[PDB]
């Protein structure tokens, strides 16, 4: 029956922090 | 500062390693798992 | 200047002022609690928005729903008189004095 | 170690449970929270007296019948140490019962340690004087009194 | 998945009907009724909070 | 016992001195990034690794071996080697290991797979 | 669902809710018949019916018991206190607020108890608390007064507080006005039978919802009904507050109460000091803890706030104004008085503290050197009964 | 529970331990009607017509 | 001090009673066990010895 | 003063001492004993945790029944109570339960008894009355539910809860015991056929192998599981313990894996891991420790 | 920058000691009492005695489950 | 009255067995049960009562 | 974790088997005080060591 | 005498603010340890005496 | 009434009886031939409440004593009508004292003759 | 005093006895203040539970 | 032997074989059971409290002065668990005209509260007039720095929910975490009555809001009221929403999801007429609730059923 919903998107979690530091 | 010396390290280090491998095994290739097969 | 050999020194230095901070805004609420402190567990709170990061609260364990893989160790040990160890159902943690 | 600690982030851990939270066993140090109760603890210590914080476990010892009784079992009803009456027919209560010494043979100095010959018969009949002694002093109403001074007593 | 989820019962056969083997486990007189007594984790987050 | 992204990225911006983020990524051509505060053991040595002395261990991966008490969080592609790897941490007996199960993948937006492996059971 | 009509039975059956042996699908049906427990017809037949409606309503409001929900009331109220139970067994529905009143209002002059407390316990917790109201309890308050039943008080007031479940989850709990009403005969009744116990905990009571001005309060409330139904704005103040008759008036005999007050304490720690000796006086009596009171109205004031200040003095003296309904203040001043004098020491912890009996000197002891009795010990001589001897420490 | 021979080697207790029987008794609740109560006096009037 | 009678018994425990007499003490500790509520007056029983 | 002191000597443990004073003021000073110094004693005997006398001297208060006792004394009493209930007992009476909850059970008595005497239940701090309601909902239940609560549905759904929090082991219906204990052998006789008489379901801690004489920490190094036969067995027990190592690995296993740079290091006691490895390259210096 | 080498000082003191039986110390067994058996006698289809020891048997078993066997002096 | 013949309250605890075995050894333990308890319940009264013999108010 | 520990245990219980309950003398306080050499004419000599 | 009893009086103040933060403190109660109590006392806190003057 | 209750039933842990002067140490007779010779106890070491190492007589292997408060049964000694001797305290008071008749007039110490003098 | 502020009741207090301001209770009175006993209230609720 | 078989407690053939106890052997009680200690279950009744007060408690605090002065207007409006039937215009006409005599602003807005409840039963459209003329201003309009007593938004919220009303949204807005932060102190009922409300006019993102601020806030899932969770689910078309409304579906627990289930398909079924304004058609959020729920609940063996069609294959 799998997947139930769908995968979350491709986001890049690490590039936003590391760009404003 | 630091993270960027860091990071320089990491990779000096995986290069030689995997140099290390494909010298050792003498190709680049590798087996897989038993259960790889399914 | 031996600073790098500290973990007050180069890359753990965020952390350390990150720990100051808490430290601070924690006495606020400490003062405010009557200066008891507001639980380890943050079961304390409001939302669930406000219970930090770093809070043993945040449930680690293999699996959400089933109880075979919520253990620490590979069998479930037991408290003494052979009461459940491994995730504490509610009325067995008592908070007395 | 890995039994010891494992995912274990403080060794108060387990303590969200009473029972492990006042076990006694690795120390009182997570029973004392206030200077107060610390500084009792020393006083009480120094004067020679039990810690109070060392009750917060419940040890009832093994009970003295529960003891007599795997002392008797291990030496297979313990022929050594009982009255040479348990040997005889219809044995009363009192002869059921082990050797220890009792109050009366105290203030009897002439049998020493080993009474020599017929010692033993003499403070037996010494022994029942008193007895009479008693049953005289009970009779016309002199006996101890708890409340006594001395030259009451006298 | 469980692995207390066990089977009580024998694979069904002619067993059951020959044989004065009992069905079920008899009552255990010393065990208690069971009783509700015990409260949530929201309940207990309520009573801290 | 698992790490969630929250406590990935917290640890990215503050780091515990003894706390150590493994990389468990097995091919090198798969990656081109690096988790901050990471390093690398691949999969396929753990169990050789783990059973190296201190000294050896340091000849062979170039940087200090954790210590069994010392958080050991293991990451991968998917989830899945870091988990292997994580049962080979466990099996020396290594007291906190925390796999972060879609690991370089959430963290990078990178779509890559450690097995091959799919959900469909071949008809029997 | 099956659900019985009670008009509409008919041999066909129609609905098919009977219990029929021998049909199809019948077995395990009889069987749950067989296992249902002591009582399930009962339950059921209440329960399917007579439940709380949607609004937060009491069932209670029925076209068809009405008029003998009427006829319950005006029974009571010509005190038929039988007439009235009995037609209560009658009824089929929850019965009304009005019917848990008017039956405790009758229980009150014949002194029946009892009765009042099984009446209100019957209406409320069975019946969805119908029964918990300022006025029902009020009335089972007059009941334990008139009984003089002392614990029976402290129980209906515990019982006006009420805990989380009635109060948060069912949501019926006593009106505040109310709440001060009852709390306030109780207190009447614990102070002038002298229960410094009970008294003090109700009290305590009072100053923690902070109704010690509530009398006051209401007042000024009626005043200000008034001035509304007028068309003048109403304000709340400490000078309209002051502007009262109450506080004015308690406020003049102040001076009076305090000088009673120091009476009293005079003549209390001469009796005491008279009896250390059993008869002269004894040197306890000639320096007192109380500090002799200034010639003005101020000096009064700051006098009984520093010496009875732990109470609040203003406001018992206002309590202790009415008694059964006959003003004292304005017609015997002298009970009036002693009255708020005999309050205000009750209530007061510094009060109690200040007039102690002076107590004998206990010896401590030391076990003898030549034991004899553990009983008999060596007492210890303080320098005042043996004058010389060698000098000792302590 | 020291006792290693309990059902195996043959000693059954005569008399039912005080451990157990502390045990026994923490299990189950106690009936609030038991503990019999009565100060104020019996109700003639309204107890035996309660609501039905 | 504690040890006046202490020469009597020389090295063994304080008395203050004479312990070279049998009879008194007997008596002492007689009194001894009369004074903690060991022994005196009690109700008696069937059991008690009645002769 | 006399009060105060006896609070002084309670807060310090001392019974002995504060329990005198209170004697000599019953014997001298009857007439004049307040409320307070049962309350000191109470708070002193739960300090020095004895509790037993911490009961004594609350039935004494309630046979004579003045001074009245005050909403505090209440609270002392109670919380001694719990404290009481909360004290676990050393290992020896640990194996089945912990025994001291009985205490709890005390409570629906003495609030009843403070009906008796008047002292209303709703001056009990907050926190208190929360470790009494708990206390309450163990042991109390009314003569109502008492007349619905063993109905299966109800037993049934406790089981069910417990199934969704994977603790069956206790419950009745739902354990299936499978491992006999064997009879104790003889020297008198290998002759005597031993056969047994009666048959009872008891913890397996009574008898178990002592420790010196099985394997060191099973539960951490050996993965244990009882499981029954498949095939058809003649004679013999129908289940088995099925225990392997926690590092068990197959003998085959260096083919079963991908090859790795170790390789060629096969067989060798004393291997020289400071050539093969990477730090000698990496680092300028390189002092080898060895 | 490094100013200096340095020699790693731990406490690695294992003072306290928490130890916490896994769940099957306490699982249950059967445990039976055991006599000597002097008889048996077996019925089914066809009844059968054996005979160990002939005393006089001060206790006696009846069991009905598959066979009815009764187990003397058991 | 005094001595055996008389009390405040009396319990029968009526206890039924299948055989007459059962119900006698049962008797025995439940009788030294209640001999236990009891002589605690009853000390501690004792002393209380004792206390209350040294004095008290009114 | 071997568990010698519980076997020492056990073992010391073995032997308690043979032990006997010691004579403590008819007058005990006596008996005590003479075996600690205290009373008078009780002096007991260290016994003679011979020199290395 | 004076002198010594102001003194004492400071000493016990520090020792006193010292008590207050363990006892409400509950990461370092976490921690079971009775050395909190005893590693930091008069002599160790500040305001130091040998240091008033700079 | 035994000789040093206190001594031996409540001060010692064997009771008396338990010979805590005995080495765990292996025997050759058949016996004890299980008995395996013990390794000696562990040095600075927490011990459990119910246990000890096993050294001394003052530290068993078994802790009998109860670690709680010991209190001597309540006496059965009538202390209702036990007459005791006057004390100076009740003497002063003697005047407002309720007795029985044979308080007053008691055998022993009869307190009417001093109400008298 | 009583909310514990005794640094600032202790000058006043000297203050008045130099005065002889103070008779007999009024000094019973500052004594009893030391127990701080307005801040025993909110010990009492918030830290000692 | 037989078809009926034996009952092992009344049968001495059982109870006194080799595999029980003998009635000659001392017939103690073999071990103590502690099952109700060790691990407890807590109380939930099949059947929902019958004292409960099922409604939104709008916490009347009122000063006991103007509670006196008042009396004769506040007579006419609910007190507790008391609803008289004064019609509303009747009752506004009094706020309008005799409350600015009154001067508290805690007093009017609890009066004002009582009013908006009072007209929240009637079903009365005209009191939002009430808010635009005396709340709006200091509470609602240009960034107003006063913070509302809470009973007031209460009373407000639950006036929206039972007139449908657009207006809801603006209010509980201002009472996320940056607001008035008064949503954590919302009763369960007031989290029903939302949640009815929107469903019906039909907000997927009303829906969405308001699940996500409950989740957050701790509300008690289980027993927010089935009713209203199916008709708030019920109002969900649309893509997003939907992938939303499935992995939250997983926050309720495995009876709340049974039951979500019965009350979903009694209100498109049976109990269709249970609904003031019926149901809208949405199959696809009916059969993802059912399929959820055979989920979540533990699974069956019909091996007729499974089976049926399998053939064995010798490949
Ligand atoms: O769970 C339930 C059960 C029953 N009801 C009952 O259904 C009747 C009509 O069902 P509705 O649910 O359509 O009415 P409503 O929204 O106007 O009712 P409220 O909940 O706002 O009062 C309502 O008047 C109520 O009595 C519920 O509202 N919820």
């Amino acid at each position: 029956y799998t997947p139930i919903w769908k995968s979350d998107p491709a986001v890049d979690n690490v590039a936003p922090l590391r760009d404003e530091d | 500062w630091e993270l960027s010396r860091d990071e320089q390290l990491f990779w000096e280090r995986v290069e030689l390693i995997r140099k290390g491998q494909v010298a050792s095994i003498g190709s680049s290739h590798k087996r897989g798992y038993a259960d790889e097969a399914a | 200047c031996g600073v790098n050999a500290y973990e007050f020194g180069g890359k753990y230095a965020r952390t350390y002022a990150y720990a100051f901070e808490k430290a601070k805004k924690e006495l606020e609420a400490t003062a405010a609690s009557g200066f008891m402190a507001p639980s380890l567990s943050h079961e304390d709170t409001e939302r669930l928005s406000d219970q930090p990061t770093t809070s043993p609260s945040v449930d680690r364990f293999a699996s959400t729903t089933h109880p075979e893989q919520r253990k620490a160790q590979f069998v479930p040990r037991v408290g003494p008189g052979s009461t459940p160890l491994e995730d504490p159902a509610a009325d067995q943690k008592s908070e007395w004095s | 170690l890995f039994q010891q600690n494992a995912y274990r982030k403080t060794p108060t851990d387990e303590h969200w449970n009473p029972y492990i939270r006042r076990s006694t066993e690795n120390g009182v140090g997570h029973l004392l929270q206030n200077k107060f109760d610390i500084m009792r603890r020393e006083d009480r210590l120094s004067k020679g007296e039990q810690d109070l914080t060392e009750r917060n476990t419940i040890h009832y010892g093994v009970p003295i019948q529960q003891i007599v009784d795997e002392f008797v079992f291990r030496h297979r009803n313990a022929r050594g140490e009982r009255p040479l009456d348990y040997f005889k027919p219809f044995p009363n209560f009192r002869a059921l019962r082990l050797n220890r010494m009792y109050r009366d043979v105290e203030g009897f100095s002439l049998m020493k340690q080993r009474p020599e010959f017929l010692e033993w018969e003499l403070f037996t009949r010494y022994r029942q004087h008193h007895q009479q002694r008693r049953r005289l002093a009970l009779l016309h109403g002199l006996e101890p009194v708890a409340n006594e001074t001395a030259q009451e007593r006298d | 998945m469980l692995s207390q989820n066990v089977a009580k019962t024998t694979v069904p056969s002619y067993y059951m009907i020959r044989t004065n083997l009992p069905h079920r486990k008899p009552q255990n007189q010393w065990e208690g009724v069971y009783y509700y007594s015990g409260i949530t984790k929201r309940q207990r987050h309520l009573i801290l909070l | 016992h698992q790490v969630y992204l929250k406590d990935m990225l917290h640890l990215m911006r503050y780091p515990e001195p003894y706390t150590h983020i493994i990389d468990c990524r097995t091919s090198t051509q798969k990656m081109h990034r690096w988790v901050p505060h990471s390093l690398w053991l691949p999969r396929d040595e753990v169990e050789y690794a783990l059973q190296l002395s201190a000294d050896e261990f340091l000849d062979m991966y170039g940087f200090r071996k954790p210590d069994k008490s010392d958080d050991v969080i293991l990451l991968s592609h998917n989830g899945i080697y870091s988990e292997q790897a994580g049962w080979e941490w466990k099996k020396q007996f290594f007291q906190h290991v925390y796999n972060y199960r879609g690991g370089t993948n959430e963290l990078f937006g990178e779509s890559y797979s450690d097995m091959n492996v799919s959900d469909v059971l071949s008809p029997w | 669902p099956a659900v019985v009509d009670h008009d509409n039975i008919t041999v066909e059956d129609p609905n098919r809710v009977g219990l029929n042996a021998a049909t199809l699908d019948c077995r395990g049906r009889i069987y749950r018949w067989l296992r249902r427990g002591p009582f399930f017809q009962v339950d059921n037949y209440f329960r399917r019916s007579v439940k709380l409606n949607r609004d937060g309503t009491l069932p209670t409001d029925f076209v068809h018991e009405a008029p003998l929900m009427r006829k319950i009331i005006r029974l009571a109220h010509r005190g038929h206190l039988k007439a009235a139970c009995e037609e209560y067994r009658r009824v089929t529905t929850v019965p009304p607020v009005e019917v848990y009143r008017a039956l405790t209002a009758c229980c009150v002059p014949g002194a029946k108890l009892a009765d009042a407390v099984s009446i209100f316990e019957d209406g409320d917790s069975k019946l969805f608390y119908v029964s918990r109201d300022g006025e029902v309890l009020h009335n089972l308050m007059r009941c334990a007064i008139a009984a003089r039943h002392r614990a029976r008080i402290m129980w209906v007031y515990n019982v006006m507080r009420g805990r989380f479940y009635e109060n948060v989850v069912v949501r019926a709990e006593v009106d505040l006005i109310w709440r001060y009403r009852i709390a306030m005969i109780a207190l009447e009744y614990l102070l002038d039978h002298e229960c410094a116990e009970e008294a003090a905990a109700i009290y305590s009571y009072l100053v923690e919802e902070e109704l010690l001005r509530c009398d006051v309060h209401v007042r000024v409330g009626l005043h200000m009904r008034e001035a509304i139904a007028a068309g003048k704005p109403i304000t709340l103040n400490n000078d309209v507050m002051n502007a009262t008759s109450l506080v004015r008036d308690a406020t003049a005999v102040a001076p009076e109460v305090a000088r009673e007050l120091q009476r009293r304490h005079a003549q209390t720690l001469q009796n005491n000091a008279v009896e250390a000796v059993g008869a002269g006086s004894a040197p306890w009596s000639i320096l007192g803890p109380l500090t002799a009171i200034g010639p003005t109205a101020e000096d009064t004031m700051v006098w009984l706030q520093q010496h009875y200040g732990d109470v609040d003095v203003m406001s018992i003296m206002r309590w202790a104004r009415f008694r059964k309904g006959k003003d004292l203040m304005a017609k015997d001043r002298p009970q009036y008085l002693a009255r708020a004098a005999a309050w205000i020491e009750l209530l007061s912890k510094r009060n109690r503290e200040m007039e102690e009996v002076p107590l004998t000197y206990m010896r401590k002891s030391k076990p003898l050197v030549l034991d004899t009795n553990s009983n008999v010990r060596v007492a210890w001589q303080t320098p005042l009964m043996r004058s010389g001897g060698p000098p000792r420490l302590l | 529970s020291h006792r290693r021979d309990y059902i195996r080697m043959g000693y059954i207790p005569r008399y039912t331990p005080w451990e157990w029987i502390a045990i026994q008794e923490a299990d189950q609740p106690l009936i609030a009607e038991q503990i019999r109560q009565d100060n104020i006096g019996t109700s003639y009037f309204f107890s035996l017509n309660r609501y039905w | 001090p504690r040890n006046l009678n202490h020469a009597l018994n020389y090295g063994i425990a304080n008395y203050a009673y004479n312990r070279g007499n049998y009879v008194e003490t007997q008596d002492s500790i007689w009194e001894e066990q009369t004074a903690s509520g060991q022994e005196g007056w009690s109700p008696a029983t069937h059991a008690d010895g009645l002769r | 003063t006399y009060e105060l002191v006896m609070l002084a000597l309670s807060l310090q443990g001392n019974m002995v001492e504060a329990e005198s004073i209170l004697s000599f003021l019953r014997s001298h000073h009857s007439e004049h004993i307040t409320v307070e110094s049962f309350n000191a004693l109470l708070l002193g005997h739960r300090e020095a945790r004895q509790f037993d006398c911490c009961d004594a001297i609350w039935q004494e208060l309630v046979d004579r029944r003045w001074p009245r006792a005050s909403p505090l004394t209440a609270e002392l009493y109670l919380r001694s109570i719990m404290d009481h209930a909360n004290t676990p007992t050393s290992e020896p009476l640990q194996s089945f339960a912990n025994i001291n909850v009985v205490e709890k059970k005390k409570v629906p008595l003495v609030l009843a008894q403070m009906d008796e005497l008047g002292v209303p239940r709703t001056h009990l701090s907050r926190v208190l009355m929360d470790e009494v309601e708990d206390s309450l909902r163990k042991f109390q239940t009314y003569r109502s539910r008492f007349y619905e609560w063993g109905r299966a549905v109800k037993q049934f759904d406790f089981i069910e809860f417990r199934r969704r929090n994977g603790w069956l082991y206790d419950l009745h219906l739902m354990k299936c015991t499978t491992k006999q204990v064997g009879p104790l052998r003889d020297f008198n006789d290998p002759d005597a056929v031993q056969g047994a008489v009666a048959t009872a379901e008891i913890p397996a801690f009574f008898n178990e192998r002592p420790a010196w004489e099985r394997p060191p920490l099973e539960e951490t190094l050996y993965v244990t599981t009882n499981k029954e036969r498949y095939d058809d067995v003649r004679g013999g027990d129908i289940y088995y313990d099925d225990t392997r190592g926690l590092h068990d690995r197959s003998p085959t296993w260096m083919n079963e894996v991908p090859e790795t740079r170790y390789d060629r290091l096969y067989g060798v006691n004393h291997p020289d891991i400071a050539k093969i490895g990477i730090r000698r390259h990496l680092n300028v210096e390189y002092v080898n420790r060895k | 920058m490094f100013l200096i080498h340095f020699v790693h000082y731990k406490t690695i003191l294992q003072k306290y000691t928490f130890k916490f039986k896994h769940i099957f110390l306490s699982i249950d067994k059967y445990n039976s009492l055991f006599f000597n058996i002097s008889g048996i006698l077996i019925w089914l289809n066809i009844i059968h005695i054996n005979i160990i020891l002939i005393k006089y048997s001060f206790f006696i078993l009846i069991n009905n489950f598959e066979y009815l066997i009764i187990l003397i002096s058991t | 009255e005094d001595g055996i013949r008389g009390s405040e309250v009396t319990y029968k605890i009526v206890l039924e067995g299948f055989w007459d075995h059962h119900v006698m050894k049962l008797a025995e333990d439940v009788c030294m049960f209640l001999k236990d308890v009891g002589r605690q319940i009853v000390e501690e009264k004792l002393v209380a009562v004792r206390r209350l013999l040294q004095g008290g108010a009114v | 974790t071997h568990g010698l520990r519980e076997k020492e245990k056990h073992d010391f219980t073995i032997l308690q088997r043979t032990v006997r309950i010691p004579f403590q003398g008819y007058d005990m306080d006596r008996f005590l005080a003479q075996q600690k050499g205290t009373p008078y004419g009780a002096q007991q000599l260290p016994p003679n060591v011979v020199p290395s | 005498t004076a002198l010594w009893d102001a003194t004492r009086k400071i000493r016990s103040a520090k020792e006193a603010a010292l008590h207050r933060s363990l006892s409400h403190n509950t990461r370092m109660r976490a921690s079971a340890d009775l050395k909190h109590w005893y590693e930091e006392d008069a002599n160790t806190l500040r305001p130091l005496a040998f240091e008033a003057l700079k | 009434q035994l000789q040093a209750q206190d001594r031996i039933i409540c001060g010692t842990h064997g009771a008396g009886i338990v010979a805590h002067q005995t080495a765990v140490n292996s025997s050759d007779n058949p016996m004890l031939s299980s008995v395996t010779t013990a390794a000696p106890a562990a040095d600075l070491s927490r011990t459990k409440p119910h246990e000890g190492t096993g050294t001394s007589e003052r530290d068993p292997y078994i802790r009998t004593l109860h670690n709680q408060r010991s209190a001597a049964p309540e006496s059965s000694v009538s202390q209702s009508h036990t007459v005791n001797a006057p004390t100076v305290d009740e003497c002063e008071m003697l005047a407002e004292r309720w007795g029985t008749m044979n308080y007053w007039h008691n055998d022993t110490f009869p307190r009417l003759v001093v109400f008298l003098k | 005093a009583q909310h514990g502020l005794y640094q600032q009741a202790t000058p006043i207090v000297d203050e008045l006895h130099h005065q002889k301001a103070l008779h007999a209770g009024h000094y019973a009175l500052l004594i009893n203040a030391l127990a701080c006993p307005r801040l025993g209230q909110r010990i009492l609720h918030c830290d000692a539970q | 032997v037989g078809y009926t078989p034996v009952n092992p407690d009344t049968s001495p053939m059982v109870a006194y074989s080799q595999y029980h106890w003998h009635y000659n052997l001392p017939q103690g009680m073999e071990r103590p059971h502690s099952v109700n200690r060790t691990f407890a279950a807590p109380f939930q009744s099949n059947h929902s409290l019958v004292n409960k007060y099922r409604g939104v408690w709008i916490e009347f605090d009122m000063h006991p002065a103007f509670s006196v002065a008042l009396e004769p207007q506040l007579r006419k409006l609910p007190r507790g668990r008391t609803l008289p039937k004064t019609p509303a215009e009747e009752v506004i006409a009094d706020y309008t005209a005799l409350a600015p005599l009154v001067d508290d602003e805690k007093t009017r807005d609890l009066w004002l509260a009582k009013v908006f409840q009072h007209c929240a039963f009637q079903r009365c459209g005209g009191a939002m007039e009430l808010w635009e003329r005396y709340c709006h201003q200091r509470f609602t309009a240009e960034g107003a720095t006063a913070k509302p007593p809470l009973s007031l938004v209460k009373s407000v919220l639950f006036y929206c929910n039972k007139t449908d009303n657009s207006g809801w949204r603006a209010l509980f807005d201002r009472c996320l975490k940056d607001g008035w932060n008064y949503t954590p102190l919302f009763d369960t009922a007031q989290w029903s009555f939302m949640l009815k409300s929107i469903g019906r006019m039909g907000d997927e993102d009303g829906v969405r809001a308001v699940l996500e601020e409950m989740l957050d806030v701790q509300a008690d899932l289980d027993r927010v009221e089935a009713r209203s969770v199916v008709i708030a689910l019920n109002a969900v078309t649309n893509a997003d929403v939907y992938e939303f409304v499935k992995k939250y579906l997983f926050n309720f627990g495995e009876r709340k999801v049974k039951f979500l289930r019965t009350t979903y398909s009694d209100l498109r079924g049976h109990g269709a007429g249970k609904l003031r304004i019926p149901l809208k058609e949405n199959d696809n959020m009916y059969y993802h609730v059912c399929w959820h729920s055979s989920i979540r609940s533990p699974r069956q063996f019909s091996p007729r059923q499974l089976y049926f069609d399998y053939t064995p294959s010798t490949l």
